[PDB]
């Protein structure tokens, strides 16, 4: 654990960094859904609701 | 005698500073330059 | 978490039937079980298939495929080493690992010099060797001293010898080695009965040859046997 | 320099729909967030789906393996190396061992009873150790216990202390061993 | 892209994935040889060390404070060190 | 190019990966073994380095130069390689250089012997050479019984004999330079 234990942590961030650009990657496409018909909030919700549809897995 | 004015003790004279700096293709060394050609030959011939 | 960032993320779900038009069917390939596989499948330096489309989840296959790089890389370094090295021990160690298994049947002299150490031995885990000693009295107690020794070249037996003993045993026999620590602390008073007049005589005598080291030149030849080379040269082993 | 190629490749600019003889309307693979995934996936060596097809782009990625191929090798290499040579280290494990090793001075608490019996020890190994103990003198045997605590503490030095004390040492400070056990055994004791 | 079909085409590209395994790898293993060895290389510092390799021609002025020190010496490396100084002659124990 | 997609193809062939995962990076590690252990191996060219190594039956002349030498060396590897002599017997000193010869060509047995001849071993019959380096210098005098008259006329004849040079000219005339063309000048790395 001492030997190499310190790239769990650059595991782990790798894990923590993609949550900053994963929801970046939500609300930029938001932001289009929100250019062409919807207002800012209206947009964000109607994407994410049909994300919890979630297209049966099996 | 009087006094150590300049006290002091026994070290080793010498250098040997032959190596300084490889450089050049050093990867190249593990296996031969006999071998490098001869694996690239192979693999010439086979992609045929 | 490669399912989560897959059911967050909108750079996601593509639509299958390239060749034929707009078809409004949605469809990623990402389900845990497939996430199941793509990490093992990184793991194994494989690949399943499934390149990750969104940049938030290269993050997660990047860092894992780090990951990957760094601990396989490192299991082959390691694993010359013991090959290379070859750090080699049949170790059992100290009196209490050595007492945690029976294969080290404790050799003893019956009625010995030994026995009356473990007798009324008063460190726990000394004391409770004299539980299972006198347990199996007929096996791991010994007759005699030259017993012992035979036993232990035949099983696994290990018995018990005095450190200048040990000395030369360790020296008539070079694949053969002491084990462990400085038990015992005593020393060899010459016998003279109770109220003897031989006392003093033979006690300043020892002196006397203590005084060149007598004692010690005769020690450190009747201790001197055969060579025993210590340690031998190796040769790299293909693995078994 | 892959998008790059890719923006002035003759056989980049190729058609999507691979299997629709039609549909010429191009495909562009090679984006500049393609081609970060693709060479970490070999700096990973993992791969991606995106291979090279124009003969551009296929001397690019071919020899982007051979830097790969190199770097985690050499990774490994020394790695194997340096993990060795720690498991080489074998340090000592006798006074013997230590008798040699000038550059691993020894003395003990000034005109102790070590000081006493290195000096007595007609043992061919502990005599020498006295010769030691008799050349630096003057830098080895500390005045008190305490002052060789301290100098192994700080600095390469072996204090041919006491096993009662020596074992008072673990029980605070188990930076500091027992190489080797017992040099002699003796005992305390009142003196009148 | 392509793997071969075809059993023919398959096995040429197997055996020549079994080559390449071991180029790859014997690569690898050999670097480590010149690049432990190389950890293993020590350049030498002490004089115990020094005492031991005969293989460099050392030695010290005749009659010197240097030399006497060595010559009255009882410790183990400057033993050993004065073994061979008086042994050999001024053809390594120099005047200058 | 083939894709386990049910369970039951993904548990084997994942493991059957794991099985993969090991061999290669066993195999790696196993080469690494018989690469390092050939490169510290030891062209063991002195005779410290021919005294500790106890395998090359190390022997020399009992009655001779070489032996009262190292029976009465300061020099402790000597004295070291002496005691293996002193454990030894006849069995490696076994006499008369023609003895060593024979064994050093037939065995792995190491002669203990003196320049000159040496040398002139390295000339002809080209499998045996001067393993290592000059430790000592003696010299071919004329032996001198105690206080004969003789010594000094035969030292002015000697020492006129090499004003003369005639020493290196019968040199060649009895030593006859040779063949063998040095003939080990490689092995030193590179698998090819
Ligand atoms: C070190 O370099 C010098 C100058 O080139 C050379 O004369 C000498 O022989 C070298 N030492 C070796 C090869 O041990
Ligand atoms: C080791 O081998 C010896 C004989 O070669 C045997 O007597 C002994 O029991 C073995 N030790 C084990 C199996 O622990
Ligand atoms: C010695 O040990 C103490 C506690 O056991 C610790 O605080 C200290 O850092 C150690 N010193 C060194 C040099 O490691
Ligand atoms: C000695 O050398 C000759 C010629 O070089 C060779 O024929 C002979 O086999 C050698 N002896 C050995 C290898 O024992
Ligand atoms: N305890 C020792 C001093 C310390 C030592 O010599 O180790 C004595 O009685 O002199
Ligand atoms: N200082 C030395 C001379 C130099 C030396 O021997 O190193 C002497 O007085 O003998
Ligand atoms: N020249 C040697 C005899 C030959 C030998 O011992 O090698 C001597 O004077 O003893």
């Amino acid at each position: 654990v001492q030997n190499i234990g310190g790239i769990f942590i650059v595991l782990a961030a790798g894990l923590v960094l993609s949550v900053f650009v994963a929801v970046g990657e939500f609300l930029y496409k938001s932001k289009k859904n929100a250019q062409l018909e919807k207002r800012s909030f209206c947009s964000a919700m109607v994407e994410e609701l049909r994300m919890s549809l979630k297209c049966q897995r099996r | 005698f009087s006094k150590p004015f300049m006290t002091l003790g026994i070290s080793i004279l010498y250098r040997k500073p032959n190596g300084t700096n490889p450089g050049v293709f050093s990867f190249l060394n593990p296996l031969s330059p006999d071998i490098w050609m001869y694996v690239l030959l192979a693999c010439l011939g086979v992609s045929c | 978490v490669l399912f989560v960032i897959a059911r967050f993320s909108p750079y996601e779900w593509y639509n299958p039937h390239p060749c034929n038009p707009d078809s409004d069917v949605v469809e990623n390939n990402f389900t845990l079980l497939n996430s199941f596989w793509f990490g093992v499948g990184a793991l194994m330096q494989q690949g399943s298939e499934l390149m990750p489309k969104a940049l938030s989840t290269r993050i997660v296959g990047g860092i894992w495929w780090f990951f990957t790089l760094i601990i396989i890389s490192s299991y082959t370094a390691n694993l010359a080493a013991f090959l290379t090295v070859e750090r080699m021990e049949s170790p059992i160690d100290s009196a209490d690992d050595l007492a945690k298994q029976t294969k080290i049947e404790y050799g003893a002299v019956e009625d010995g010099a030994t026995m009356t150490f473990f007798k009324k031995s008063k460190i726990s885990t000394y004391d409770k060797m004299w539980a299972f000693m006198s347990s199996r009295r007929q096996s791991v107690l010994v007759k005699s001293n030259e017993e012992g020794i035979q036993r232990v070249l035949t099983s696994d037996y290990a018995f018990l010898m005095e450190s200048t003993t040990i000395e030369f045993v360790t020296q008539r026999n070079c694949n053969l080695t002491q084990i462990g620590g400085l038990i015992d602390s005593k020393g060899y008073g010459v016998g003279t009965p109770m109220g003897s007049p031989y006392r003093d005589k033979i006690t300043i005598a020892i002196l006397q040859l203590q005084e060149e080291g007598k004692l010690h030149m005769m020690k450190e030849k009747w201790w001197r046997g055969n060579g025993c080379p210590e340690e031998e040269s190796k040769e790299a082993s293909a693995l078994g």
